[PDB]
């Protein structure tokens, strides 16, 4: 047993650093961030703060979050997306101001209905509100000729307008939001949800929003296990 | 002058198609109609390897048929002894999204790569007893998909930028570039003599490449969707492919056509990996419905099933002496199968 | 060998109409989902409409809704677009595209980076 | 766009003029190779458990 | 020698059923290395205690009717008392673990949870043992320095303190589930607002009604009863306390998805 009892002992020292390393990785939450060129994704990254991927780290109430961004990749996403099937959440940034909203919605639909992404939740940031507030007050009704049903829409009851804010910008905002919720609440399963927020250009509260959405996500998963929801 | 060149391309394609159709006098399944079927193949699990904490995504056997390497998405690369299940090595990676690994035919080096566009090469001899990064190759412009050692000083990679490359490790510079695919390249297979290699892309096409010259000799079509796996027949005169259309096909080099198709009406899931057996008589394939199928390669008849995984089966391999099969999946376990 | 060939198009006047056809070969036509895309001079590719395996779900973009009509014929493996009451903003090249995989409920097929399963396109010009 | 068509035409011209063989000869060779190594495939002919390294 | 009545046969049948169910549950749990999360440990503890209580009813009918002995009866009575105490403790532990998984959801997968589970198991079984040695020492009868309770070889203070402990445990569980209901209500309102409560009410009714409607009669009888009441009262109030050991595995173990998949693969 000179050949043994030494290779058996070496395999046990390796197996305790494996369990010790996995202990630190169980207290960290990993996110996937998606946007476009027009969307102010860079400003959001900077506020929260030729390679394949970039990483950023932040800590809130002694909890740790890692957020990953895609760098030098090609235009076609259908193969390297499958690597992100066990993240806690996907953050989707949309510039709400070529019909670019239509293709943003198409990408959201493809993400929602894809297999191996059917159990992951989305936090939606509808960026650049001041541009919309300035544009809709100067007779630029791109919604009216890119989305005909906007002619048949009225403000919902659960709207919470900010003080000193015109009704027209409110209708525009809630129309664009209901466009995403129509897809979100159509072909779900009960296993993932959507969390929309209205975001300005440079803000200081998105970190609390990410914290709260992740906490709600985990609470809902647990409550679904216990047959209480 | 697009019209004239398009018309000439159409005429050349028509000539190629006629010259191919002039040769198909008989079919493979007719010449193998007086052959006894293999029977029923029962195989059982001998080992289960535990220790990874995320999905295992690739594996590879060594040439001594005892040691193997595996890569997971928790940032770990583990080297296993299979007769005993002892962990021989565990290497921590600098990046978490690895997608391939390889094991040198000499036993002294390993390699890996992924979504960081780099190929990393680790030295195992380690006079001081510590595994450390020996080389980093940094030339591709899209994620690394596969890699295979030719010898201790040369390596071939395929990338998700529609290119293949031959690298010289000693100086760290590219030696040859292979271009001509129009989609992401997913798999490659070295020949027994290593003067040639085949490649399959996400455009429903395969190509044959000459290592020394640097040119493409033959192109093979016939599938309908993206090709995920590829391998040579044991004597290097044929190869097999599996795609997202839920079908396997066998292609021949000297006849320049397709010989056999493996499919069934109850299979509507893609194929992740393929491999042959030592004699070339059985073909083993892995699927997205958590199972593996064993086909009789000479008659296109199913001969067995392996069912032991609770998630997607991602990798498969057979040893050089042919006495065991290794499968790995997204449920973080590796299983070794043998026949009684 | 996946092949798709378009027919139709040409030069018309405002208020006119056209019928574009798309003939496919090399795959099982009824297992897949089909769609129509277009590209205007000086712009990028834009998604126009889609139709599913049987034809019970149809989707249009906002600007062409009410004027275009898509249909498929599974016995003869054909796709049709009927365009009514054209406008000068409809002068473009049109392409007939297929989704990557069968029995699937989503598609990633609008990329400029040489998507492999679409055709060469046909030109539509509207002018006085 | 023109240069890509030129390269495609050149590659097709290169690939068109190669020699081919009948299918039956290739099938016969493949079957002969499969039948010549039958007695040495342990997954096709399992060995007794005394000789199994895994049992 | 004594001729048994029908109640003894009914108790034997109930014990056999309980033993079979809990043995199957324990065998399913222990035979897989992937069922090592803390909740699986707590459910396995409950199953083991229920199994012991099941096999403890087959050593009280064939010990004074088929072997004619006296010490064995005392030992088995002590074993039954300890098993029932352990089952109550395991239920309370499960409730506390669920509340903590909801309250510290965002820092819940860490070694602190495993240490807490170890401490909870140690406390549960220590208390069960510490209230399962009175029937053999310092609580007996046939001495005149005590009064015998409803059960023959027990004193009276033992039953009273056990009843008080049961009432305390019930109050604690009620409070914890009130907190859980608040959380559930908030989530349900938020979900239903955006054009998306029977599961919660049905599960709560089962969970918090089986326990009370199976254990309150005996607990109240221990206070109001004496040693002069006919034994039919003790035979009639002791049955739901045994039916609860059948109800529990269906609620807590057999409704999980992994166990259902394994069972379907094995039996069929
Ligand atoms: C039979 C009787 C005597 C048993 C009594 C058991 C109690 C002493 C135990 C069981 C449930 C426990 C409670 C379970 C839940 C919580 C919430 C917990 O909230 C926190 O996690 C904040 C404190 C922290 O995080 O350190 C505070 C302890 C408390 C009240 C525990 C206090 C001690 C309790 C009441
Ligand atoms: C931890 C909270 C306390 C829980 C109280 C549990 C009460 C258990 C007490 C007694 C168990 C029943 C003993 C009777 C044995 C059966 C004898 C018979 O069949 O006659
Ligand atoms: C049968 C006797 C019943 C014994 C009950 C034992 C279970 C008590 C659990 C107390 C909570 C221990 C963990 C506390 C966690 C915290 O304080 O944060």
């Amino acid at each position: 047993s000179a050949e043994d009892k030494a290779a058996v002992e070496r395999s046990k020292m390796i197996d305790r650093n494996l369990r010790e390393d996995g202990e630190k990785a169980a207290a960290t939450h990993r996110l996937l961030l998606l946007g476009a060129g027009e969307s102010g994704k860079s400003t959001i990254v900077k506020q929260m703060r030729t390679s394949g991927i970039f990483e950023t780290k932040f800590q809130v109430d002694k909890v740790n979050f890692h957020m990953f961004d895609v760098g030098a990749q090609r235009d076609e996403r259908r193969k390297w997306i499958q690597c992100f099937n066990d993240v806690t959440a996907i953050i989707f940034v949309v510039a709400s101001s070529t019909n670019r909203l239509q293709e943003a919605l198409n990408l959201f639909k493809s993400i929602w209905n894809n297999r191996w992404l059917r159990t992951i939740s989305v936090i939606l940031f509808l960026n650049k509100q001041d541009l919309l507030a300035e544009k809709v007050l100067a007779g630029k009704s791109k919604i009216e000729d890119y989305f005909p049903e906007f002619a048949r829409y009225t403000t919902p009851e659960d709207a919470t307008p900010e003080p000193g804010e015109d009704p027209r910008v409110t209708r525009a905002k809630y129309f664009i939001r209901d466009e995403f919720l129509r897809i979100s609440t159509a072909s779900g399963d009960g296993r993932h949800y959507c969390y929309p927020h209205f975001t300005c250009s440079v803000d200081t509260e998105n970190i609390r929003r990410v914290f709260n959405d992740c906490r709600d996500i985990i609470q809902r998963m647990h409550l679904r296990q216990y047959e209480l929801l | 002058e697009l019209d004239q060149l398009r018309q000439e391309a159409e005429q050349l394609k028509n000539q190629i198609r006629d010259a191919r159709k002039a040769c198909a006098d008989a079919t493979l399944s007719q010449i193998t109609n007086n052959i006894d079927p293999v029977g029923r193949i029962q195989m059982r699990t001998r080992r289960t390897l535990r220790g990874h904490l995320a999905k295992i995504y690739a594996m590879h056997w060594g040439t001594d048929s005892r040691l193997l390497v595996s890569a997971s998405q928790d940032g770990k690369l583990i080297i296993w002894d299979s007769y005993t299940t002892n962990k021989v090595h565990a290497i921590p990676l600098r990046s978490s999204w690895v997608m391939t690994c390889a094991y040198a035919p000499s036993g002294n080096y390993v390699a890996c790569g992924g979504l960081d566009n780099i190929c990393s090469i680790y030295n195992l001899k380690t006079r001081e007893g510590n595994v450390r990064v020996s080389r980093e190759l940094a030339g591709h412009t899209g994620y690394l998909s596969c890699c295979r050692f030719l010898d201790d000083n040369q390596i071939v990679t395929s990338s998700g930028d529609t290119t293949c490359a031959l690298w010289d490790i000693e100086t760290g510079q590219q030696t040859t570039t292979f271009t001509g695919h129009t989609g992401d390249v997913m798999s490659l297979s070295l020949a027994p003599d290593t003067r040639l290699f085949v490649s399959g892309a996400c455009d429903a096409s395969a190509k044959l490449w000459d290592v020394r010259e640097g040119m493409c000799r033959q192109t093979f079509t016939g599938h309908e969707s993206d090709i995920n796996a590829i391998c040579f027949f044991p004597n290097g005169n044929a190869f097999a492919t599996g795609s997202d259309d839920a079908t396997c096909r066998l292609f021949d080099l000297r006849a320049d056509q397709e010989l056999m198709t493996y499919s069934h009406d109850n299979i509507i899931c893609g194929i992740t990996s393929v491999s042959f057996s030592k004699s070339g008589r059985l073909l083993l394939a892995g699927y997205d419905d958590f199972n593996c199928n064993v086909w009789d390669a000479l008659k296109a008849d199913r001969a067995g099933v392996l069912a032991g995984h609770d998630n997607r089966v991602s990798c498969l391999g057979v040893t050089d002496d042919g006495m065991a099969v290794a499968t790995g999946s997204w449920d973080s376990f590796l299983k070794i199968w043998n026949g009684s | 060998q996946v092949q798709l060939q378009e027919s139709g198009g040409g030069l018309v006047q405002p208020g006119g109409s056209l019928r574009l056809s798309c003939a496919a070969s090399g795959f099982t036509f009824s297992n897949y989902k089909m769609n129509w895309v277009r590209q205007a001079p000086g712009k990028g590719l834009e998604w126009v409409s889609d139709i599913s395996q049987s034809g019970a779900s149809i989707s249009y973009t906002g600007s062409v809704k009410g004027r275009f009509t898509i249909s498929r014929d599974n016995a003869k493996n054909t796709l049709y677009l009927q365009m009514n009451s054209l406008k000068p903003e409809d002068t473009a090249v049109y392409y007939c595209a297929r989704c990557p995989a069968p029995f699937t409920r989503d598609c990633f097929d609008v990329t400029s980076t040489t998507y492999a399963y679409r055709g060469q396109g046909t030109q539509v010009t509207v002018s006085s | 766009s023109i240069a890509q068509a030129r390269k495609l035409v050149e590659q097709l011209k290169m690939e068109a003029n190669i020699d081919r063989i009948k299918v039956s000869k290739a099938a016969a060779d493949l079957m002969a190779y499969c039948e010549a190594h039958a007695k040495e495939d342990p997954l096709l002919t399992p060995v007794p458990a005394s000789e199994n390294p895994f049992r | 020698l004594p001729s048994p009545k029908a109640w003894d046969v009914v108790l034997c049948i109930s014990g056999t059923l309980v033993s079979c169910e809990n043995a199957l549950v324990v065998a399913i749990i222990v035979g897989t290395p992937a069922f090592r999360a803390p909740m699986f440990l707590l459910v396995g503890s409950l199953a083991v205690a229920d199994l012991l209580a099941g096999l403890g009813l087959v050593l009280h009918f064939a010990a004074v009717f088929c072997i004619g002995s006296a010490e064995m009866s005392l030992v088995l009575v002590g074993v039954l008392a300890m098993a029932f105490t352990a089952s109550i403790g395991s239920l309370l532990a499960i409730t506390v673990d669920r509340y903590l998984s909801l309250y510290n959801a965002l820092t819940y997968y860490s070694e602190t949870t495993v240490t807490r589970t170890y401490v909870m198991l140690a406390l549960v079984w220590g208390g069960a043992l510490g209230l399962g040695l009175l029937p053999v020492l310092a609580w007996n009868c046939l001495d005149g320095l005590t009064t015998c309770g409803v059960v023959y070889p027990l004193s009276k203070n033992h039953l009273v303190v056990l009843a008080i402990a049961f009432f305390m445990v019930f109050g604690i569980m009620l409070q914890l589930y009130a907190q859980i209901c608040r959380i559930v209500c908030r989530h349900a309102q938020q979900i239903a607002l955006q054009r998306h409560t029977r599961k919660g009410i049905a599960t709560l009714a089962v969970v918090l009604g089986a326990f009370a409607a199976c254990w309150l009669p005996f607990t109240v009888y221990c206070l109001l009863g004496d040693a002069h009441s006919p034994p039919l009262y003790t035979y009639l109030t002791l049955l739901p306390a045994t039916y609860n050991s059948m109800i529990n595995p269906i609620i807590y173990a057999f409704r999980n998805q992994d166990v259902q998949k394994v069972l379907w693969a094995v039996c069929c």
